[PDB]
């Protein structure tokens, strides 16, 4: 009966529980204590990207931390050049509703989708000079909200339909499908070592999972909104998660439990973009104040603020050498900070 | 991707020619197009280009205000006026492509080229090595030397590697210093530092026999270097 | 340097291309489409001419980008800021759906769930400024039905005879009653007419009202 | 909906059969990998002028 | 025939301008409603300006070309500051160079304060004809109009210090200001008719299209209301002021001289109405001047 499965089903959760219980030996900001704070983060607008003519929604750095690619509302998929702010391309999208963007690992490569549910993956090292669409993705049914590269041939992508894929771009198909979500996948975050991946849904929860195999190995539960963010630790054993709650916090996937949140009362809104530095002591955050804020991970004191945007801050990345953080915003404008 | 260049031909001294590239299977405008010109036997050397969107115009000391270079855009194709030909303009005409953007690697494609015979402060680079002998498979290394410091401050050591099969088109196999062309294989490889230059290859073959070319780029007007021809 | 010239010059060119691009963006018409699925939607959409489905129109002189979002079958506060900015909003509503139930909940009226809907989406918080186009559809199927049934049984209080003016006016000024900005956005209804093709004209004389309006606003004479 | 709560009771038991750490190890762990690519953290720590890109 | 070398009394007594040697009543009552307009006028423009820059969301060019108006403003009300305190017996210490300057600093305040109001029909008409919802435009357009009024009305306010005056054809120019010719105050006049008959003929379009496009489908009567106020004021303040230069270019024998001071009084009074006609319909931005 539905009754029994469902009374024995909550008692699994009552183990899982207990054993996290039992675990947290000690809080994050103890173990901390001695740490001495990052100090006031005073980073400055180096460059300043224009050019979009709508809101941006999405940017993704390129491996070599020169290069990087932002999406916008106006229909245009823009390379920059950060070090000399000369545009190297700009791609039109056929759909100009875009809410996210890749570059491939290799250069070779980007992608970018939102409302449409297509995954379209552009060639940029073609022989005629042009920028050229590759494949077309289609197979889910709620808009695409985020994606990334794990080779040239593999792209894994979250989407609004509670399920995560993960494609064979020269098939075209779907050669895994990853279900479980109650809710819409915001972002999807890959590991370091391209073995694992995480998401975060609509329904306040984010999830492990195992990109060979298809199964989820963890479940996170947390505050009660969407997560609308979700970055990985630079070395693929923790993630840090923000949502509407105005609240980010610190997952951990070996202890399978909450570390740290990073909350003040001063913020209400919604925090829209995530990402982590090179070292990950910095946890940087878009939120919807028009202001990115600077976390320090490890004390959980805000230590910084990129307030340069008259609308809220999007998007926003680190680079792969850390040299450098660009932050797309609704006004238009992509800022590179050091 | 093909590019092919017509005129040429026998003109009297005095006379005026019209050389055309009609570009064909790339995306022509985006590129900037060169002229390169071939005297009957001694090495390859620059006369014009125009800049994407007709944007810049330079030409050779030996030819300002003599030729007139022109793109036509819409056609996909290339123009060059000539104006009082005279003995020293000998030479066959070749047409270059080049796309300027961070990364990518000018000079790829070189056209088949126009055969052009009239009826009768620069930098210098120099490779005093000609003839060399060689075999398939042995290991031969190519040196050329500069008069200038090469190495911008943004990095870049702008030396480019050419290669001229018998009886073919020049052919981009290094578009900077420390770096492999698309299409050629891992075999040729360069390297370099301010003005000394050398161009080594694993194992050769019958196929890459030929007289081999060095171009700087650091600025106008693209000086290039006497033939390096490997014997076999 | 020379390449980085060059580099500079293609940037500079890329810019001018963008910047015309954004000229020619700037001067079509966005119109966001929403109702239920059995309001008419897509009969409208007829009219006029997965994911998300972009119709384009012009109409006197006018480009008119119309985006039905009705197949993403998601939560909408995630993708519906995506649309401020758009110049209005064409909403559907279905008169013959006063007597009717949804397939699936016991007896919680379609009709009703529309009022939902439009009450969520007129008072959000992305779109205070824009204007609403409402059109109440099936109106003569209405007729027919409220000729034979009671108005009664979606509405428990209601004042009038069965007739099709009373009726259709009652139920019109019951939805734009659900506005609470009755001074910042104005609520345009209009009922279907399939041959006369008034529906475009409509929507064509709103988003110019709205663009006048604007356009009083922004040069302080208002 | 019957075989969806087997699957789920089955999901929450294959997730509760996992080896857990203690947050104290855990912790230090994500303590060691910040201080040890700490002074490899251009933001953390300003690189001079001479080598910043930007 | 020219005499610059003589003093300001050869052109009044030749005029009929009274030296006015000691004060007056009917002097110190003009005297004092002038004082008190400049002060309203300094005060109104001061106002407009620090609001119109305070606030970032008033960052866009018709706010620009409102706070131009306003220093324009300002600018007249120092104007008719200066020249008050420099008449009754204050006339008399001048020489031609700086009673000229007086005139100059008159002319060129009342031009650029006009050609404010005619940029500003122009912006109007332009903003309402436009069929676009958002259009993010440039900040040059209205700097390059905001130049071009300034110029002109700098080189109207010093034309007639260099060469359009009186000062070789003695017989030939106006009695309320005696050096300047009749050549100068008709210019002066037509060009204040143009711009306003221009600025009729904005408005009146764009109430037209405004009411046959919206009555299509009350903000008739607000912009009835408005546009009726704005023509109304100038009107109301200057067609007094024209009149007399006219007549007095004009008519001969007709007494103009005592009915100069008070309509030269309603001229200023127009630019101090100018701050409080254009910015009392804007709700948000009469509540930062709270
Ligand atoms: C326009 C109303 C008016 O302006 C007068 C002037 C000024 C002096 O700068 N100029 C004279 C052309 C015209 C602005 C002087 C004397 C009387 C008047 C009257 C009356």
């Amino acid at each position: 009966e539905l009754d029994q499965l469902r009374q024995e089903a909550e008692q699994l959760k009552n183990q899982i529980r207990d054993a996290r219980k039992a675990c947290a030996d000690a809080t994050l900001s103890q173990i901390t204590n001695n740490i001495d704070p990052v100090g006031r983060i005073q980073m400055r607008t180096r460059r300043t990207l224009r050019g979009h003519l709508a809101k941006i929604y999405a940017m993704h750095w390129g491996t070599d931390s020169r290069l990087l690619v932002s999406a916008s509302q106006d229909g245009k998929l823009i390379i920059w050049d950060s070090y000399t702010t000369n545009k190297v391309h700009a791609i039109p999208l056929r759909s100009s509703w875009v809410m996210t963007c890749a570059y491939a690992p290799s250069g070779n490569y980007v992608a970018c989708g939102g409302l449409d549910n297509i995954c379209s993956i552009y060639n940029l090292k073609t022989r005629e000079g042009n920028v050229r669409v590759s494949r077309e993705l289609a197979g889910h049914t709620g808009y695409l909200s985020c994606c990334r590269f794990l080779d040239d041939n593999q792209i894994v992508t979250s989407s609004g339909d509670t399920t995560c894929a993960l494609w064979d771009i020269e098939t075209g198909q779907q050669t895994t499908t990853f279900t479980g979500h109650t809710g819409d996948v915001m972002s999807l975050s890959l590991a370091p070592d391209t073995r694992l991946f995480v998401s975060g849904a609509c329904d306040a929860s984010a999830k492990l999972w195992d990109v060979r195999e298809g199964m989820c190995r963890q479940t996170f539960t947390g505050h009660e909104s969407d997560i609308n963010a979700i970055c990985f630790f630079p070395n693929g054993n923790a993630f840090a998660t923000g949502s509407d709650d105005a609240t980010c916090r610190l997952f951990d996937l070996r202890a399978d439990q909450e570390l740290m949140t990073y909350s003040h009362d001063n913020i209400i809104c919604g925090i829209t973009s995530v990402s982590f530095s090179k070292s990950g002591r910095l946890l940087l955050a878009g939120y919807d104040d028009f202001n990115c804020n600077v976390w320090d991970a490890l004390k959980a004191d805000r230590a910084g603020v990129l307030a340069g945007h008259d609308n809220r801050v999007s998007c926003l990345g680190v680079t792969d050498d850390g040299m450098a953080v660009a932050t797309g915003s609704w006004d238009s404008f992509l800022k590179i900070w050091n | 991707v093909q590019l092919v260049e017509s005129g040429g031909g026998l003109v009297q001294p005095g006379g005026s020619r019209k050389l055309s590239c009609s570009a064909s299977g790339f995306a022509f405008s985006s590129f900037g197009m060169h002229w390169v010109r071939q005297a009957p036997e001694k090495g390859l050397e620059w006369v014009a280009y125009i800049s994407s969107g007709s944007g810049t115009i330079y030409y050779a000391d030996t030819v300002k205000g003599r030729f007139t270079i022109s793109r036509d855009d819409p056609k996909n194709t290339l123009f060059l006026q000539m104006t009082s030909l005279r003995s020293e303009d000998t030479a066959m005409y070749y047409c270059v492509r080049s796309i300027y953007y961070y990364g990518s690697s000018p000079f790829d494609f070189w056209g088949q080229g126009t055969t052009l015979t009239v009826s009768s402060s620069d930098i210098v680079m120099t490779q005093a090595t000609s003839s060399v002998p060689v075999t398939p498979g042995e290991s031969v290394s190519i040196s050329c030397r500069s008069s200038k410091s090469l190495l911008h401050s943004n990095g870049n050591t702008y030396l480019y590697w050419f290669l001229q099969r018998p009886g073919q088109s020049p052919q981009l196999l290094i578009y900077r210093m420390s770096n492999l062309a698309s299409g050629v294989p891992d075999r040729f490889s360069g390297s370099g530092s301010g003005t000394a230059f050398t161009l080594t290859i694993s194992r050769l073959e019958a196929e890459d026999v030929g007289v081999y070319y060095c171009m700087q780029h650091l600025e106008y007007p693209l000086t290039f270097g006497a033939g390096t021809k490997l014997e076999l | 340097s020379a390449e980085d010239k060059a580099a500079v010059e293609r940037s500079k060119m890329i810019d001018r291309n963008l910047r015309e691009d954004g000229e020619k963006a700037a001067r079509e018409v966005k119109l966001l489409l929403l109702g239920a699925g059995e309001s008419g939607k897509s009969t409208i959409v007829k009219q006029m001419k997965t994911g998300i489905v972009e119709t384009h129109f012009t109409f006197k002189d006018l480009h008119f980008k119309m985006f039905d979002v009705g197949g993403q079958r998601s939560e909408r506060k995630k993708w519906i800021h995506c649309f401020e900015g758009v110049t209005a909003i064409i909403f559907c509503v279905a008169l013959s759906d006063y007597d009717l139930v949804l397939a699936e909940d016991e007896e919680m009226n379609r009709m009703h769930e529309s009022m939902k809907l439009f009450d969520s989406i007129c008072n959000n918080k992305w779109f205070t400024d824009t204007s609403i186009i409402l059109f109440l559809n099936k109106k003569d199927l209405f007729e027919e039905k409220i000729k034979k049934s009671p108005l009664t049984i979606c509405y428990p209080e209601y004042a009038g005879s069965n007739t099709y003016e009373e009726a259709a006016a009652y139920i019109q000024c019951q939805f734009e009653d659900l506005n609470k900005r009755k001074d910042t956005k104005e609520i345009y209804t209009h009922f279907t007419c399939a041959t006369d093709t008034k529906n475009v004209q409509f929507v064509f004389d709103a988003v110019t009202d709205v663009i006048i309006k604007n356009n009083l606003k922004d040069c302080g004479l208002f | 909906s019957i075989a969806q709560a087997r699957k789920l009771v089955e999901q929450l038991k294959m997730e509760a059969n996992i080896d857990r750490i203690k947050v104290s190890k855990a912790a230090a762990d994500l303590m060691a990998y910040c201080e040890a690519h700490a002074k490899e953290d251009p933001l953390l720590t300003p690189v001079p002028a001479s080598e910043n890109p930007f | 025939q020219c005499f610059y070398n003589e003093s300001i009394a050869f052109f009044y007594n030749r005029s009929g301008k009274h030296l006015a040697t000691e004060w007056n009543t009917v002097s110190k009552l003009v005297m004092g409603l002038g004082i008190t307009v400049c002060i309203f006028i300094m005060l109104a423009n001061l106002l407009v300006m620090v609001a119109i820059y305070v606030n970032r969301r008033f960052h866009f060019p018709i706010y620009y070309l409102m706070a131009n108006l306003a220093a324009a403003d300002f600018f007249a009300g120092l104007a008719y500051f200066y020249l008050m305190f420099n008449t009754g017996p204050n006339t008399r210490r001048l020489t031609v160079s700086t009673w000229l300057l007086r005139q100059g600093l008159i002319d060129t305040s009342l031009t650029a304060s006009v050609a404010n109001l005619l940029a500003i029909a122009i912006e109007r008409h332009i903003t309402v004809f436009r069929m676009q919802l958002h259009t993010r435009m440039s900040n040059r357009r209205v700097v390059v109009v905001i130049v071009v009024i300034w110029t002109m009305a700098i080189v109207m306010g010093a034309i007639p210090s260099v060469g359009w005056n009186c000062i070789c054809d003695i017989e030939n120019c106006s009695n309320m200001a005696p050096l300047y010719s009749d050549s100068y105050l008709v210019f002066w006049a037509i060009f204040n008719l143009v711009t306003f008959v221009v600025m009729v003929v904005l408005y009146a379009h764009i109430f037209g299209y405004v009411r046959q496009r919206t009555m299509r489908m009350d903000t008739m009567m607000s912009l009835l209301k408005t546009v009726v106020i704005v023509l109304g004021a100038f009107i109301i303040c200057w067609t007094p002021g024209l009149v007399l230069l006219l007549l007095d270019v004009c008519c001969p024998q007709c007494d103009v001289l005592a009915y100069e001071k008070f309509f030269l009084l309603l001229a200023e009074f127009n630019s101090a109405m100018n701050p409080i006609i254009y910015s009392y319909r804007d709700k948000e931005m009469s509540a930062t001047f709270r």
